């Protein structure tokens, strides 16, 4: 399935000019370093994840910063996500800082959770340490990014914790015998957030490594054919057509989803199914033996029945924010607790707070408001609980319901508790910015349509990369013209 | 009345090819003569049935040993002659027993050694031949001279057959230098098969015990003074999980004992007595203390303190007053950083002629920092750094004379010794080292030793030289993964305690060498 597959985290690294310094102001002395961080990382997620850390790129500061780093990890990460936005053209799945001064934290790192495949989001920060200890400072950052979140509620509870207690675990504090390993809920998160519709950006294998080719690494780089991953591995998958690199007398290929054997296969043939209604299935080209990069429905897409709307390949509803928050147990209120307490202006309910006082909340954006869950704990997964839970209950002719509350704080700015934008609040609307808007207010871009109204001239379904993926029979990048191969 | 192997004089008796010592000898013959006998040892008390004689004669028999008090009831003696014999060993008391003996002579039976105090007890000797033997000297030799010496016996020349230094020499002329045999050392005593993080002594109620952590059983092990067969058995246990230092506080006749663990830990316990069992008292804060590398216990001023340096970034090392109805946190330090090791030193700081408390306190990938407490802030303040020095692991320290010294543990590289100035320490001595995770001083009878752990390497076990200002390679212990060295003493005994994280944890006597 999804989660039986291998991943590929492509990832860039910048070097500071503090981590320059440290290595005496040698440019290959601070590469091959970062590479050996690097590799130990992917040592970890080789086994315990099935997913491997590959370095695309890399960039060192010679000179001097080109922004101040900061003692907070959150602001470094916050403008250095600026910088790769408006500067790094290299294309990469996530993009850490490596940092030769020391953040004024416990944290060694700071990573935004779920944020891999965003330009924005993607990425996260690491302050200066040894090879083996920033291996694992760059491992729960890209667990961060990767998805997995500590559950604060099954570790406050006792239901999560660390099978080994002598190391403790990655999603552990850091400490002199470093953490070798995830938990198991660390893994269930990974595989929940992967069937959720994200990271579709890790399913392409990388061809040209930054470091010159080495047949056997399970890799195909330049000069090579075919590569399977060791001699003793070979043996279960590609080992029959694979030769010193090279290929056999019959085979197109050695090793993939797309490989029978030795073989192609047919061109149709359906290597991946979607995880959920905002993925689109991919089908074997017979062109390659790799499954085709991972794609979903691009942004606006609604899912659930028309009760969210795809964002990155995820669904937001305000049900998966409350089950998210507080956990699976937990349902989202009836749209009444909104529509009531909402327009209230209380800590109850409201539109949020402008100087130590709510907003009430206008009849239209009632459902952009305060997240109203049914039956809330104090002790949510992620983040941190700013004071107490909010329960009402208000009555409807006989149906008696509980509103709950809380108010979950990330990063000083964000803050979790209040409807996620671009959740729908009605047809055609989503929430930006606790207010209800119609869709065009999201300016979202299409893809090629040679019908008047309608998305891919109605015989296709618009990806995330603004690519047309027809149906059957049709053909061209606009899904215009009918072509049918039987 | 003749025994039937002897043929008997009217004075005396001859026994040759004899298969034992006869009982029966006559009385009236005081004199007696083995000759080819077939007896191959002299036991104890074989000539008590003859007391009568003056006169004793051994000559060409093959003798495996002759036992002390071989001679014991022959009051009456004054001739021992023991010639042209093999004789592998001879006891020291042999001979013990005869006042009267007057000539006496081991002639020409080819000894190599004779034991000291052989001829101690006999009086009346006016003569003793040790003349044609093959005596290598050495050692056992030694007190020879001194006898020659200071004997009244008259003794013929005799000279040493080895070694090949001093062959051919006069054993009377030589002296005590001559004799070299002057060595120290360490020998394994005991082996435990449980291996070990951390090791610790105390003195309880004029007792001195032993605390053990164990990590990977999570147990806190106390070793106790065992008089019936080895000194060191195990009287008690603390249960934990993942406990890494075990540190013993004896506060007037009340024992504490703090201990630090990777799970949940972080324990306070105390001794009751009436129960002598061990029960916990308070719970370190969980926030503040998260994974302690270490414990460190000082007392400053007339106050109890212990220090506890916290290798994550979460914790902070903090240390802990006592109040007198427990601990209780007293200063945070050092911040936001990884603390592999805490160390408390007493030193002079310019322009002070009084010595002050310092910390010595290492980060992870950071250079280790000096605090010096100021009374009146009841606090460490002016922090700084030793320079020039990059990834250490621990620090200790030693004095000799009134300078003090620091022993700085580098795994990789050089780990190196460096002397108190007047504002800084200075460079002394470099030792190289692999995986080194302990640099240990230790002194034991006003005798400096440096104990450098190695993993993958032997450990290097260093003595001060006081001509030399450094110190100079002594032994080297075979220990598998040395995260510590203890130096323990029992009343006139002294013992090393070699922990071993891979491997089982070792027990070594300290042994003084002489003849
Ligand atoms: C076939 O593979 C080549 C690379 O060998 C690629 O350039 C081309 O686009 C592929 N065609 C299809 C239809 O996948
Ligand atoms: C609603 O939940 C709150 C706690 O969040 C609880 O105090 C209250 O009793 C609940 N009411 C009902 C009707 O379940
Ligand atoms: C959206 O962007 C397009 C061009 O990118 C522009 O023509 C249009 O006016 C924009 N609409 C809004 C509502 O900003
Ligand atoms: C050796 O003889 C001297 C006198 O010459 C005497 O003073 C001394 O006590 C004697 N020593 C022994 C052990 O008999
Ligand atoms: C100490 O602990 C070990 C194992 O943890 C146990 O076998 C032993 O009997 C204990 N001894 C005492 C004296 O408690
Ligand atoms: C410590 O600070 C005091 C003044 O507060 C000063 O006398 C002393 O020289 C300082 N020590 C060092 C090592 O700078
Ligand atoms: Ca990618
Ligand atoms: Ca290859
Ligand atoms: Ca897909
Ligand atoms: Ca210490």
């Amino acid at each position: 399935n999804v989660e039986e597959e291998t991943k590929y985290i492509e990832l860039m690294i910048v070097n500071d000019h503090l981590m320059f310094k440290k290595h005496r102001l040698s440019v290959v002395h601070t590469n091959t370093y970062a590479k050996s961080v690097v590799n130990m990382a992917d040592l970890i997620y080789k086994d315990q994840l099935k997913t491997r850390i590959v370095l695309v790129a890399m960039e060192t500061w010679a000179t001097d910063n080109k922004f101040a780093i900061s003692e907070n990890p959150l602001i470094t990460l916050r403008e250095f996500m600026k910088y790769r936005r408006d500067f790094i053209k290299e294309k990469s799945d996530a993009v850490h800082l490596f940092s030769g001064s020391q953040f004024e934290s416990s944290r060694s790192g700071a990573a935004y959770i779920g944020g891999i495949c965003s330009l924005l989001k993607g990425g996260g920060v690491n302050e200066f340490g040894k090879t083996d200890l920033m291996a694992v400072t760059l491992a729960q950052s890209l667990a961060h990014n990767i998805g997995i979140i500590s559950d604060k509620r099954k570790l406050a509870s006792g239901e999560c914790k660390c099978e080994d207690t002598w190391s403790g675990c990655i999603m552990g504090d850091t400490g002199y015998y470093l953490p070798k390993k995830f938990t198991q809920c660390n893994i269930e998160e990974y595989h929940d957030f992967l069937n959720s519709g994200g990271g579709a950006c890790l399913f392409n294998k990388p061809s040209k490594l930054l470091d010159p080719p080495e047949c056997g690494n399970g890799f195909i780089e330049t000069g090579e054919e075919c590569d399977c991953g060791t001699p003793a591995e070979c043996v279960l998958e590609g080992a029959e057509c694979c030769k010193k690199c090279t290929l056999t007398q019959d085979s197109q290929c050695s090793d993939g989803l797309c490989c029978k054997k030795c073989k192609f296969q047919p061109m149709g043939t359906v290597c991946r199914e979607a995880v959920n209604d905002c993925d689109i299935r991919e089908t074997c080209s017979g062109n390659s033996s790799q499954c085709a990069p991972n794609i979903h429905k691009m942004d606006g897409y609604s899912c659930d029945g028309v009760q969210g709307i795809c964002f990155g390949g995820r669904c937001k509803t305000r049900d998966r924010q409350c089950k998210y928050i507080w956990g699976q147990k937990v349902t989202a209120s009836d749209k009444y607790c909104y529509e009531k307490l909402n327009i209230e202006g209380t800590e109850k309910g409201n539109c949020g707070k402008d100087k130590d006082t709510w907003i009430q909340c206008n009849k239209r954006d009632v459902l952009c408001g305060y997240l109203l869950c049914t039956n809330i704990g104090n002790i949510p997964r992620l983040g941190e609980l700013d004071g107490e839970i909010t329960s009402t209950l208000v009555v409807q002719q006989g149906r008696t319901l509980n509103c709950s509350g809380g108010h979950v704080k990330l990063e000083e700015d964000v803050d979790l508790g209040y409807v996620e934008d671009g959740t729908p609040c009605g047809p055609q609307m989503m929430c930006l910015e606790h207010r209800c808007l119609p869709v065009a207010s999201f300016n979202f871009s299409t893809c090629l349509s040679s019908k008047e109204g309608t998305i891919c001239s109605g015989n296709g379904v618009c990806s995330n990369e603004l690519k047309c993926v027809c149906n059957r029979h049709w053909i061209g990048s606009d899904c215009n013209t009918y072509f049918p191969h039987n | 009345k003749c025994p039937a192997v002897c043929t008997c004089t009217k004075d005396n008796a001859l026994c040759e090819n004899a298969r034992s010592i006869p009982r029966t000898v006559p009385p009236d013959v005081i004199s007696l003569s083995f000759v080819r006998s077939g007896f191959t040892e002299i036991s104890e008390g074989s000539f008590l049935f003859t007391p009568s004689l003056q006169l004793l004669l051994f000559t060409s028999n093959s003798f495996d040993v002759i036992s002390d008090d071989a001679f014991i009831g022959l009051p009456h003696l004054e001739y021992l002659f023991i010639e042209n014999n093999n004789i592998k060993s001879i006891s020291r008391h042999t001979f013990r027993g005869l006042k009267s003996l007057i000539h006496l002579s081991l002639a020409n039976n080819n000894l190599q050694t004779l034991p000291k105090d052989i001829f101690k007890g006999l009086d009346s000797l006016t003569n003793v031949d040790l003349r044609g033997n093959s005596f290598n000297c050495d050692c056992k030799l030694k007190w020879l001279v001194e006898w020659l010496g200071h004997t009244n016996a008259t003794v013929e020349d005799i000279y040493c057959e080895g070694p090949p230094e001093y062959k051919k020499r006069k054993i009377n002329s030589l002296s005590s230098k001559d004799f070299d045999c002057i060595i120290t050392e360490f020998a394994k005593s005991q082996d435990l098969p449980y291996q070990s993080l951390s090791i610790d002594t105390f003195s309880y109620l004029n007792d001195e015990y032993v605390v053990i952590a164990q990590p990977f059983t999570g147990k806190c092990i106390f070793l106790e003074w065992d008089h019936v067969e080895k000194t060191f058995r195990n009287y008690d246990n603390i249960t934990g999980t993942s406990t890494v230092v075990c540190k013993p506080i004896v506060i007037e006749t009340q024992l504490y004992v703090i201990v630090a663990q990777l799970f949940g830990g972080s324990h306070i316990y105390k001794r009751d007595s009436f129960a002598n069992k061990f029960i916990k008292i308070q719970d370190i804060e969980i926030l503040k203390i998260r994974k302690p590398n270490d414990i460190e216990t000082f007392k400053i001023e007339n106050n109890w303190y212990f220090v506890v340096a916290d290798s994550s970034k979460a914790g902070f090392t903090t240390i802990y007053k006592w109040n007198g109805n427990g601990f209780y946190s007293h200063q945070s330090l050092h911040a936001w950083y990884r603390d592999t090791d805490v160390e408390y030193l007493e030193i002079v700081r310019t322009p002070q002629t009084l010595r002050t408390p310092h910390l010595i306190l290492s980060s992870s990938s950071q250079r280790p920092v000096i605090y010096q407490w100021n009374k009146a802030t009841q606090l460490f303040t002016n922090q700084t750094d030793i320079p020039n020095m990059e990834d250490v692991y621990a620090v200790k320290h030693f004095s000799v004379k009134g300078d003090v010294y620091i022993c700085l543990t580098r795994f990789i590289g050089d780990s190196k010794v460096m002397k108190w100035g007047g504002s800084s320490f200075q460079d002394i001595q470099r030792m190289p080292s692999r995986g080194s995770m302990v640099f240990q001083p230790l002194q034991i009878n006003n005798y400096q030793y440096a104990i450098l752990g190695s993993d993958y390497s032997f450990t290097q076990v260093y003595n001060w030289d006081a001509e030399k200002a450094k110190f100079v390679k002594f032994q080297e212990l075979n220990v598998q993964a040395p995260r510590s060295f203890t130096h323990v003493s029992i009343n006139k005994r002294n013992f090393l305690f070699a922990s071993s994280f891979k491997g089982n944890t070792q027990i070594y006597k300290h042994v003084i060498v002489d003849l």
